[PDB]
């Protein structure tokens, strides 16, 4: 494999991201992540309480942190003005020069126009951007225009398992981005990783779907096999389907 | 007095309660008035005489790391919260 | 991996089956049936020249079909008598004891009824079968209870690449079912693969999408990745999907 | 004379056409009586003065193995049938 995204020296390999804020286990999350194949630890604040993730603290002793790259989130934020100040709580703190932006108000689901203003206050001092976007080609564009290192794009609501809602605007929003696209949100298992990477996804952010499989670890490696399956698909020129 | 808030995760230490009161004129000694109460706390901010690195301590909204951090000046009536860096989604 | 499979002394461990008929390169048949890790191989007459498909002369020359286990087709047939009088070639030519039954009009779909009619008839002189058959559980049970050693049940429509038409019709027929299911037909991309493993089945053929895949290899690699990462999933409990 | 049948893929030794005439009173008699005309088909259907494993011959739609091979009786108006195993789908 080769990588699929760099940030300065940072090599993102792994085509399956994932989330760790709901484990309440820390051996579980040590477990998930190398199932998973990852190489990205996702890292964040939490001012207002949203849950009780797990801390740093406790995951430094058993994990071996520095083998991942660090990537913030603003993912509990409610307000835009809040993911902002933890965009920038977490750089001063930990030195987090890549962030993955969440702007959504309390309907869990990302604000486009929110995004963009806090993209181009972020990337005016030098933040490398994975922002997350409903898949609109303006918005896309936008941040794109705006030196964002990848997106991150909807395939349906956060929690919901129903994998990818409107599977033609992600394929035509892939096709005219240049850069990195990830899918996220929504994803239920391993089939829908393939079919992200179908659509010409780099990659793929899973949270829920290995919380609350039967058997998480299994279902992290069922998905990390589904995101080169799906690549090798893909590449491969799959046959149109014939319809009426 | 100064009115301190703990985050739901170190609950625990402090009898379930979200916030405690306080006295003291640095950070340090607002930490100590505090671990005198709730017996625990202490080691979970303080590491070889420094914060944590993975702990945050705010002074009305203020950063302590930027303003002295351990020795930073505390009035009364000043709001001190503890903001751990946490696993994200 | 463990076999998924045993008739006799044959053991069945991929998870994808190969059609063949359609190539006319050697040298890529072999290669596909390689990069797709495929066990089994698929032999069949012609009476009335529908095709122009290698001879198995020219196959074994370049193949080595002792790593296989050899498999009868009736699928060129295009009546139930021919199917029958295709299977006893079969066996008299080559000693064939394992048949892929295909019963079939002139419309290139399984006939259930004439299917259940030819397995009766060649269950009774100890031929072991494959049936190919719509999702009918009524004939399921038929062949089930006539010895039938897997169903293979069909998603689409032959060469339509539409994937898997009516999933919840598959699944049900697969709780009932005690013997190994393969999904079979219209099969277009790897994707369409994880999803008919995350509905149970056993295993999965592929043919036109291998042939018709710009490059064949690739997607015979990626197939033979999504069966396993199918698999995996479907064991690992995924999340029920959260609907209306 | 003995209608022979060829299918389509041994169709390049007998100039394209899916029938030929011949005389012959055993299989392999009809066979050098072909390959006189059209080089090359005999050694498709046998190897070593045997009929080629991976060859069907038919005599009016019988199994010519259960009946002599290629000593097998032919008639003056018998159709024979020749049919590979071939690649399957």
């Amino acid at each position: 494999d080769e990588p699929w995204l760099k940030i300065g020296a940072r090599e993102f390999r792994s085509r399956i991201l994932v989330g760790i804020e709901q484990y309440d286990s820390v051996p579980l999350v040590r477990d998930v992540l190398n199932a998973a194949g990852a190489d990205v630890f996702i890292t964040t604040v939490d001012p207002d309480n949203r849950r009780s993730s797990l801390l740093l603290m406790d995951l430094a002793d058993e994990l071996p942190l520095d083998d991942f790259t660090w990537i913030g989130t603003t993912s509990f934020a409610r307000t835009k003005e809040s993911a902002l100040r933890s965009a920038r709580i977490l750089r001063d703190s930990l030195g987090i020069e890549i962030l993955k932006l969440d702007v959504r108000g309390d309907d869990n689901t990302p604000d486009n126009a929110g995004t963009v203003e806090a993209a181009r206050e972020l990337r005016a001092e030098g933040m490398e951007l994975l922002p997350f976007i409903l898949p609109d080609l303006a918005t896309a564009r936008a941040l794109e225009e705006a030196g964002c290192a990848a997106l991150r794009v909807m395939a349906s609501p956060v929690a919901s398992g129903r994998g990818i809602a409107n599977p033609a605007a992600i394929r035509e929003l892939i096709e005219q981005i240049g850069i990195p696209v990830v899918v996220e949100g929504g994803i239920g298992s391993a089939r829908h990783v393939a079919e992200a990477m179908e659509l010409g996804a780099s990659a793929t952010l899973v949270n829920t779907a290995l919380v609350r499989a039967e058997s998480p670890l299994l279902m992290a490696a069922a998905m990390r096999q589904a995101a080169l399956a799906g690549l090798l698909s893909y590449e491969s020129g799959p046959m149109p389907e014939v319809a009426a | 007095a100064v009115t301190v808030s703990i985050p739901t995760i170190l609950r625990t230490h402090t009898g379930g309660e979200k916030s405690v009161e306080a006295k003291g004129a640095t950070v340090l000694e607002i930490i100590d008035d505090v671990e005198s109460r709730h017996a625990g706390i202490k080691a979970r901010l303080v590491k070889e005489e420094k914060l944590h690195r993975f702990i945050n301590v705010y002074v009305n909204d203020e950063d302590v790391r930027f303003s002295g951090g351990l020795e930073a000046e505390v009035k009364d009536g000043d709001t001190l919260t503890i903001l751990p860096a946490v696993a994200g989604g």
